[PDB]
């Protein structure tokens, strides 16, 4: 819908097959198939068509971005990421929007591996994770389902980055502000869980983190830049 | 207000303008004020090739920053609006931290108020949390101009890491280059320039720039870092620096092959 | 392995204390005030030049660098000394001129061997066949005396070996005045 058919289904031929040996096929068949104006809509179509729905592929969308070494392309697929994951973050929330939700938790994912992992940040100008944690939790339980699965999903990829590994000083802040969630009574017992295994998943114990008393200013709640709706 | 003073009050503040002169200028010039240097290193001799590195690493592992200054400009050598320098003061107590005597007198003597920095100060690692995801770190296309500074950068490296330095010269310079992809040497380059040698203050004589600000603080040393940068650029080596010849040695460490130690 | 701090220093820091890896360290010609206790990470320290300090009172872990065997505290205001130091057997070299200590602790130290008299002493006035002190040394002179572990030899003879007493003291030196 994003294109004609004729442009789209030629796109989608591009990523339908993909694997480690014909990586460098495949980009060399995107370079002289698709003009380099179509890039915008190719973004578009990988970040919304591809990359949001399928975790496990995204390896391989890593390499082809490694393989292709195209910057100005690396950029436009940060910024279409960076707006799908707007749209989930002030879109209609409701308990049963489970598809809004596994998709804010793959564009995080996809987000933690094209910057964390590149020994790039996430930049404050783009987004703020302690303060959409800390929004999340003045907004309620849902806002906190919605954020912490999404937060953990970008975390993740802090590991196999020299720099975001612990003890990284940024990383081990927003690690402080889960911990300091983890610790309430009435947080919900699947996002403790998600949690723990974040700890797990970067070779930390969850009880030598630091936890602040971000949770209990009450007036620095009241002023956060709102990143939800 | 050319160089605006920042303090554990103003610090969110005036970092909130500095992520919008970052997309505008992109050119930035450092310099550091610490407690000098206090113990030699060990059982190393003078005569292994990475010494200087491994006496920076002792007295950078062991002592805390006390200034940092950043001067922002662009490709030209222009200044945005305003505040071109911003002199971060962080925590620093004299009844419970380290430093070499002679260091702390000189800088009373340039104007630091150790006082007000014991209760007002900024603490490094917030800052650090806060400079990551700035775009003046780790983000290509920024460069980075400095003089005489492998203690500079390895206190940088120190706050921002909230490690210690690694063991060996080799994973430092990596690390280093992630943080900082491009890097001049103002005191490396000088050695291609016939006729330019001497500390900070002797070169900025020669050069005919006009100090902006406390002499010896670091938001001044940064601003007349980048003064002497592009003025000694259009000069000597003719209004362009090759990046394979002169980005990221820092003197004298081994990149780029004598003392390390920004001595007065 | 060595490491040798300059330049007047008023008070060390905890990053110190955190490189096992010296063998020696030396603090000579600063104004220290006092020794943080948390020196024993340094397990690895044999070497310990605080001399030309102010040092008024020396720590009391202090005492526990066993391998620590030469220690200079010239030069500085150390009123007496704890007797938790006694302990440091491996000690060759203890340098304790020009110190206001009482007399009878000059007067230990004075005397030919005054380095091993003094120690020897000390733990002997610590709180709690052959075999002598030049060997055994954990024991104490009044408990390698035959006599101590004959009493409870004999009460062994009439009569679970948790090693959790011996973690952070290590009290594992044997036979400390309980062991015969």
């Amino acid at each position: 819908h994003m294109l004609e058919e004729n442009i789209q289904e030629k796109i989608a031929f591009i990523f339908n097959n993909l694997s480690q040996s014909n990586m460098t096929q495949k980009v060399e068949e995107l370079k002289e198939t698709v003009k380099e104006e179509f890039m915008p809509w190719v973004s578009q179509y990988l970040v919304m068509k591809r990359v949001s729905i399928e975790p496990n592929f995204h390896s391989l969308y890593s390499n082809f971005l490694d393989t292709l070494k195209n910057p100005e392309f690396n950029k436009m697929v940060l910024n279409e990421t960076y707006r799908n994951i707007k749209v989930l973050l002030t879109s209609d929330k409701a308990a049963a929007n489970f598809s809004d939700r596994s998709l804010l938790k793959n564009l995080g994912h996809w987000l933690g591996m094209i910057t964390l992992a590149k020994n790039k940040p996430i930049l404050h100008t783009d987004l703020d994770v302690k303060s959409l944690l800390l929004e999340a939790y003045v907004k309620g339980q849902q806002e906190l389902l919605y954020v912490v699965p999404f937060v953990a999903k970008v975390l993740e990829s802090s590991i196999r980055s020299v720099v975001f590994r612990p003890p990284n000083p940024w990383t081990m802040a927003i690690m402080n502000v889960l911990a300091e969630l983890h610790q309430e009574h009435d947080l919900k017992l699947n996002l403790k869980f998600e949690i723990e295994v974040l700890c797990k998943n970067l070779a930390l114990d969850i009880n030598e983190l630091k936890p602040g008393n971000l949770l209990k200013d009450k007036d620095r709640l009241k002023n956060l830049d709102e990143q939800l709706s | 207000q050319r160089i605006c003073e920042v303090w554990a009050c103003n610090l969110d503040e005036e970092m909130k303008k500095i992520r919008q002169v970052i997309r505008k200028y992109n050119y930035v010039a450092m310099d550091t004020e610490f407690p000098g240097v206090v113990a030699r290193p060990i059982g190393e001799f003078r005569s292994n090739a990475d010494y200087q590195y491994q006496l920076l690493r002792c007295n950078v592992d062991l002592l805390k920053i006390i200034q940092l200054g950043l001067t922002f400009m662009n490709e030209q050598g222009e200044y945005p609006p305003g505040t071109s320098t911003w002199q971060f003061n962080f925590k620093f107590n004299l009844t419970e931290d380290m430093y070499a005597q002679d260091s702390i007198e000189l800088l009373t003597t340039s104007g630091i108020q150790f006082k007000k920095h014991e209760e007002e100060g900024i603490e490094t690692q917030y800052f650090a949390e806060l400079l990551m995801t700035s775009g003046v770190v780790l983000c290509e296309g920024v460069k980075w101009l400095s003089f005489h500074s492998g203690y500079d950068f390895g206190y940088l490296i120190k706050i921002l890491t909230n490690s210690n330095l690694p063991e060996e010269e080799l994973d430092f310079f990596e690390i280093l280059r992630l943080f900082f992809p491009v890097i001049y040497d103002v005191k490396y380059l000088m050695k291609s320039c016939k006729n330019l040698k001497g500390g900070l203050q002797e070169v900025a004589e020669q050069l005919e720039l006009e100090r902006i600000g406390p002499q010896h603080q670091a938001g001044s040393d940064s601003l007349l870092t980048g003064m002497a940068f592009f003025k000694m650029r259009e000069m000597f080596f003719e209004d362009h620096i090759d990046d394979a010849k002169y980005c990221g040695h820092l003197y004298g460490l081994g990149s780029g092959s004598g003392n390390a130690y920004e001595e007065e | 392995a060595e490491l040798e701090i300059s330049g007047r220093v008023r008070s060390l820091s905890t990053s110190l204390w955190s490189l096992t890896h010296l063998t020696a360290l030396h603090l000579n010609d600063n104004y220290l005030s006092r020794i943080p206790p948390d020196i024993a990470k340094l397990h690895n320290l044999v070497y310990l030049d605080l001399s030309s300090n102010k040092l008024r009172s020396l720590p009391a872990e202090l005492g526990n660098m066993v391998s620590l065997r030469e220690l200079l505290l010239n030069n500085n205001l150390l009123r007496v000394l704890p007797y938790e130091l006694g302990r440091l057997f491996q000690l060759q070299t203890l340098g304790l001129k020009g110190n206001p200590l009482s007399q009878d602790i000059l007067n230990l130290y004075q005397d030919p061997d005054g380095t091993r008299k003094l120690l020897n002493f000390m733990l002997d006035n610590l709180a709690v066949k052959y075999a002598t002190r030049q060997l055994y040394g954990y024991c104490p002179s009044w408990a390698l005396n035959w006599e101590y572990r004959k009493k409870g030899i004999m009460e062994e003879i009439v009569n679970p070996l948790d090693p959790q007493w011996l973690v952070e003291n290590n009290i594992t030196g044997c036979p400390h005045p309980h062991i015969p």
